[PDB]
RNA sequence: UGCGAAAGCAGUUGAAGACAAGUGGCUUGUCGUUCGUUAAUGGCCU
């Protein structure tokens, strides 16, 4: 993964999700490690709220 | 009157000392109050009066301290506004000029206390 | 003139007067009962409005 | 005139809605 | 001179609260919206606008009633080939079928027991649920035709008030009571348990007072019966075994109103602590498991909400929401908390409450049963008519020369001469029984003493006789929403007035041979319309906001411009130019306004070039000046050729939702 | 001392602002009726002053507005002018107790 | 304000006792702490009366700008005669 | 930021690059970019 910003795993190990900034914005993807279970990603601004692109940088 | 040609004569271009003199000259508290009231800009009043109190913050003349006074309860909207870039080190050293008086009230205080003590006592041994 | 001009009004709006052991009431007109429906009972839009704004609920 | 002064100059330490009805233009 | 502004805020006409939404036509997703779609806003006043929500939400109707009258609920019946037909309770012991032509009740029904609370419809709209005071659930039958009602059948009391009712399908029928509880009654005809109460459910009830159900629904996807009551709590139960599956613990006081949209997998929900819920069900794992989430809250409304409904078609998904603050409020279904929002105006004068006259300097206006009437100077209210043999209110004219002011409503119009006697008015009734006889929508005055009356049964005299009319064809949608060929507006200044039925006709009428000469001309509603004596015009806007200028004795070349060389402004504009007028020191320059802005055209200018309704779906059928500084508005006018008359509004408690303090 | 101690309590935790933001009128009163009182005392009047000065900070414009909450102030001012006559003439006899060591 | 009247006075009077009294500020600690604690808080109120008389003149020379149009200002009025000529059923009546 | 005492005394506030919006440029604003300078109605357990 050629550019993380945040990360995360489970607490079984079983699976991590991770932050990506590709571009707009940053994006977000979780895989599967032990298996190929499942691997997803998606632009993080499908997350985001409407009200949260015209207020501050912490929203 | 004479504050008519001190506010034409501030409000010209020029002669701000000569001006604040004439100001000085016929001295109304309700003229002085009517002198900021009538003005939309002032040509840095803050400016040469900040550098008149601090080369005098003792002086007996209550004329320039009073209109510093009023100027600062009447237009104090708009001194914190006009500028900040020689004003900031001007109020800068006026604050500093006017801190040391906090610092010595006490003691004159204190010698208003010695004095008033020493009078009296003397005006009581006054042998009969 | 100032005390009893409501007095005055009412008495003179209100219908069905006593006389002895009767009552004389007036029949309403289909001119009022067709060109509206018949008033809220206040008791029951005052119990719905007190309750929705009873103390417990810190309006303001 | 001295605790005059002093405190004078520690007061300058320490110192440092619509009507009902407008009438007012536009634009022709 | 240079426009001098007169910015008046004397008129305080205040609607009421808003407390029944309804839509004429439920939901079908995956069908294009009808044509026929209204939804209907009962006040708390006692008056029932009818909106439609094409475009931007113009209001097309509005049914008025008087005196100490409300509307607690309302509902809609539109069995598939017949007309609408609109039912209402107030707070009173009859339902009252509305007719949607006159704009007056066609029956009152007496429900035979107590003062009803709530109403509901059957689903196939044949059946009619009161739920009444003395715990009764009453069925009326409703498919006998538009206007006959009978009863049905009374099912099987109880103590308690029952506050809310919903139907299952045509065989159950649910309801919310007074005394925490929820029964479900079956009323399935032809079965051995018709009647009689099946279930009883007891909500959570609150420690220190006691619990009321407020709102119940059925949820037809799953198998629920959604319950908010006065503790805040949202319940949902299961409707076999009569018992609860999961209770939320959302607001916190109580939850008035509450909806769902059409496949069940959001229910929203909305009450007096002024916040609207929405509960999801929308992942395959929340359908396969029966979970709804307290997915989202929102903070929209100024006081409460007390009425809340949902419309979801393939153009069109959105909720409504009003309540004690007199304002609507727009949201998407499916996009609740990400998407937008829309405010309404407390007003928008589709009907006018204010007109001035321009000699005397005078401004009558005229809240519920009572006239106003103010001069310029200041300002000083010189007389007023608080008429109280009169219950309701509607328009209302001043003579020119202000002599005679006529008011009227669609009961009898009454017209009174006038005096100045100085600082005060003397004002005298004048008998006129054919007016005192007469329904009179609008008055408007040919004359000094001729005037020309448009009746709520389609009349259009000519007092102090008779228009000819010609009919309009009867199609699909004029059957199905029943005023649609009424006649909304007229306009007239000497000898020559012009009338406008909401089907697209805008017809003349030559006030001498009384003939008709129509220029019918358009393709939807039609929001007002205005004569230029220059030109020979009549201007009409529409609610798509066009403007279109027609000559008298088909459009100009200046409308064949103007209308898509129109500006900006009016190409994003959001409420609908209620009211037009012509400039009074130039007779061809026209200034015209809506609820939140004023402007005006310039009569030979063209300038250059380089949450709605919205689908396919057709309409009801199957130097330029622009500002907006006076935006709570609600009438202007002139007085002479330099001033200009700016009459808006200007305003409780609140269920304290603290903003941070910070 | 309960009174003091909430009034302490509010400025060391938060702000004075936050617990003086939604106020008007008739509801500031309470808290310049009791200035009055606690302006006298020594314990008192640290908190006292900055209490009052914050209020006069925001709420500026309420004292142009309403007329009877001047009358207050002015009855502050007159407060403030006899303890600053008793916190210099306390100065005095330190003094002059000073010269007698 | 009446007390220190009568210690103004034992000091000056006295005032060859309790100079030769050997531990002056231990014996009379109380007045010595009394008058610390009442005179070390005056630049705090000094703070305070600038900050609060300069906002005092500042009405009061803004409304003294006005003080005269608000002695003939309220002109209200109320239901006057218009509601006599306005109620139609007491105008069918009288 | 430095020296200081708790007062105060001296110093300020650049550049690059990328992106976003508005009208390939131009303007404005940002940066989980670099170099240099001493410098979202969202509140606390039984």
């Amino acid at each position: 993964w050629h550019n993380v910003i945040l990360s995360n795993i489970s607490s079984n190990g079983k699976l991590l999700a991770h932050m990506c900034k590709d571009v707009e914005h940053k994006s977000i993807s979780v895989v599967s490690l032990f298996d190929d279970s499942v691997n997803l990603s998606f632009p993080l601004g499908s997350i985001l709220s409407s009200q949260t692109q015209s207020l501050s940088y912490n929203t | 009157n004479i504050l008519s040609s001190h506010l034409e004569a501030n409000s010209t271009e020029i002669l701000d000392d000569l001006m604040s003199g004439s100001w000085t000259e016929p001295e109304i508290k309700k003229f002085i109050l009517t002198k900021i009231n009538t003005v939309d800009h002032l040509s840095k009043i803050f400016l040469t009066i900040s550098k008149s109190i601090t080369q005098n913050p003792w002086n007996e003349e209550n004329l320039l301290p009073l209109w510093l006074k009023w100027l600062l309860t009447l237009k104090s909207g708009e001194l914190n506004s006009i500028k900040d870039k020689h004003t900031k080190k001007n109020c800068k050293h006026l604050k500093s000029a006017l801190r040391s008086s906090e610092e010595i009230l006490p003691v004159l205080l204190g010698i208003q206390g010695r004095l008033e003590m020493l009078r009296r006592q003397a005006k009581l041994r006054e042998d009969l | 003139i100032k005390t009893k001009k409501r007095k005055t009004l009412k008495n003179l709006r209100k219908d069905s007067v006593k006389r002895g052991k009767f009552r004389v009431q007036l029949l309403s007109t289909t001119q009022d009962s067709k060109t509206l429906p018949p008033k809220k009972e206040s008791s029951i839009i005052r119990s719905k409005d007190r309750w929705l704004n009873r103390k417990a609920l810190n309006k303001g | 005139k001295q605790v005059e002064i002093a405190e004078r100059n520690t007061e300058l330490w320490n110192l440092i809605a619509l009507p009902t009805y407008t009438m007012e233009y536009l634009d022709i | 001179e240079r426009m001098i502004v007169h910015r008046c805020r004397f008129v305080d006409f205040t609607p009421a609260t808003i407390t029944s939404l309804a839509f004429s036509h439920k939901s079908n997703i995956n069908k294009l919206t009808p044509s026929d779609l209204r939804l209907a806003i009962g006040r708390s006043n006692g008056n029932i606008e009818i909106w439609n929500p094409r475009n931007n939400w113009f209001q097309e109707m509005v049914i008025e009633g008087g005196k100490d009258r409300s509307i607690e609920g309302l509902c809609w019946s539109n069995v598939n080939g017949e007309s609408l037909r609109l039912f209402s309770i107030g707070g009173s012991t009859v339902v009252t079928e509305w007719d949607l032509a006159t704009g007056l009740p066609l029956r009152n029904y007496d429900c035979n027991s107590g003062v009803i609370w709530s109403i509901s419809i059957n689903d196939s709209q044949d059946k009619l649920s009161v739920g009444c005071d003395n715990g009764t659930v009453v069925l009326i039958d409703i498919s006998g035709g538009p206007g006959v009602l009978e009863h049905d059948t009374i099912l099987m009391r109880q103590e308690a008030r029952v506050l809310t009712l919903a139907w299952k399908k045509d065989d159950f029928v649910i309801g919310g009571c007074s005394d925490g509880r929820i029964r479900i009654w079956s009323a399935q005809k032809n079965d051995e348990n018709m009647g009689r109460l099946l279930h009883t459910m007891k909500v959570d009830k609150a420690k220190k007072e006691s619990t009321l159900v407020w709102s119940v629904i059925y949820l037809p996807r799953t198998d629920q019966i959604a319950s908010g009551d006065s503790t805040g709590s949202i319940k949902f139960w299961d409707f076999q075994f009569a018992t609860l599956n999961q209770s939320f613990k959302a607001h916190d006081a109580d939850v008035l109103c509450l909806t769902t949209d059409t496949d069940n997998n959001y229910v929203f929900s909305a009450g007096v602590d002024r916040k609207i819920f929405q509960f999801s069900q929308n992942t395959n794992k929340s359908q396969k498991n029966n979970r709804w989430v307290n997915s989202s809250n929102r903070l929209l409304h100024g006081n409460d909400i007390r009425a809340i409904c949902a419309y979801q078609s393939k153009g069109a998904d959105f909720l409504v929401s009003g309540g004690v603050e007199k304002t609507l409020v727009i949201n998407s279904l499916t996009s609740f908390s990400n998407g937008n929002y829309r405010k309404m105006p407390t007003v928008e004068p589709y009907s006018k409450n204010v007109l001035v006259n321009k000699e005397q300097r005078l401004v009558v206006s005229w809240s519920e049963s009572t006239v106003k009437i103010w001069t310029m100077g200041n300002y000083k209210l010189v007389c007023k008519l608080t008429l109280k043999d009169d219950q309701n209110i509607s328009t209302c004219s001043l003579s020119p020369d202000g002599q005679v002011l006529v008011v009227g409503r669609p009961s009898t119009t009454k017209v009174f001469h006038l005096q100045p006697v100085g600082n005060k008015l003397k004002v005298t009734k004048l008998d006129n029984d054919l007016l005192l006889r007469t329904s009179t929508k609008l008055v408007k005055f040919i004359d000094n003493s001729k005037i020309v009356i448009c009746s709520c049964e389609d009349d259009v005299f000519i007092v102090d006789q008779e228009v000819e009319l010609l009919e309009v064809t009867s199609t699909k949608s004029s059957i199905k929403v029943p005023y649609i060929n009424r006649i909304n507006h007229l306009e007239v200044d000497q000898n020559i007035a012009v009338i406008s039925r909401g089907c697209g006709v805008v017809d003349i009428l030559d006030l001498k041979a009384r003939i008709s000469k129509p220029l019918a001309r358009l393709n939807n509603f039609i929001t007002a319309v205005h004569i230029n004596t220059s030109r020979k015009s009549v201007v009409v806007i529409t609610a798509d906001n066009k403007i279109y200028e027609f000559n008298m004795n088909v459009l100009t070349q200046w409308s064949k411009n103007n209308t898509d060389n129109l500006p900006k402004e009016w190409k994003t504009l959001k409420e609908n130019c209620v009211g037009i007028f012509s400039d009074i020191e130039n007779s061809s320059r026209l200034w015209f306004w809506g609820a939140t802005w004023i402007s005006r055209i310039d009569f030979d200018v063209d300038f250059p070039i380089n949450l709605t309704i919205t689908d396919e779906s057709n309409f009801m059928n199957d130097h330029f000046f622009f500002t907006d500084k006076y935006k709570p508005l609600l009438f202007v006018d002139l007085i002479s050729s330099n001033e200009l008359a700016i009459i808006e509004r200007n305003p409780q408690k609140a269920f304290i939702q603290p903003k941070l303090v910070f | 001392e309960l009174t003091l101690t909430v009034l302490q309590e509010l400025r060391k935790r938060g702000k004075v602002r936050v617990a003086l933001y939604g106020r008007d009128e008739s509801t500031l009163e309470p808290l310049l009726n009791w200035c009055l009182k606690g302006i006298e005392d020594v314990r008192s009047a640290s908190i006292v002053a900055d209490w009052v000065a914050v209020v006069l900070e925001l709420y500026g414009n309420t004292l142009e507005s309403s007329p009877v909450l001047q009358e207050l102030m002015i009855d502050l001012k007159t407060k403030v002018r006899h303890e600053i006559h008793k916190s210099k003439e306390a100065q005095r006899i330190e003094g002059m107790l000073q010269l007698l060591t | 304000g009446p007390l220190n009247v009568w210690v103004k006075w034992c000091l000056i009077i006295h005032g060859g006792y309790l100079v030769s009294i050997p531990n002056l500020m231990s014996t009379l600690s109380s007045l010595h702490s009394t008058l610390k604690r009442r005179s070390d808080l005056l630049p705090r109120l000094l703070a305070l009366d600038a900050r609060l008389d300069c906002t005092i003149n500042k009405f009061k020379t803004l409304n003294y700008e006005a003080g005269d149009i608000h002695s003939s200002e309220p002109v209200v009025e109320e239901d006057e005669d218009d509601v006599e000529y306005n109620e139609e059923l007491d105008d069918a009546g009288l």
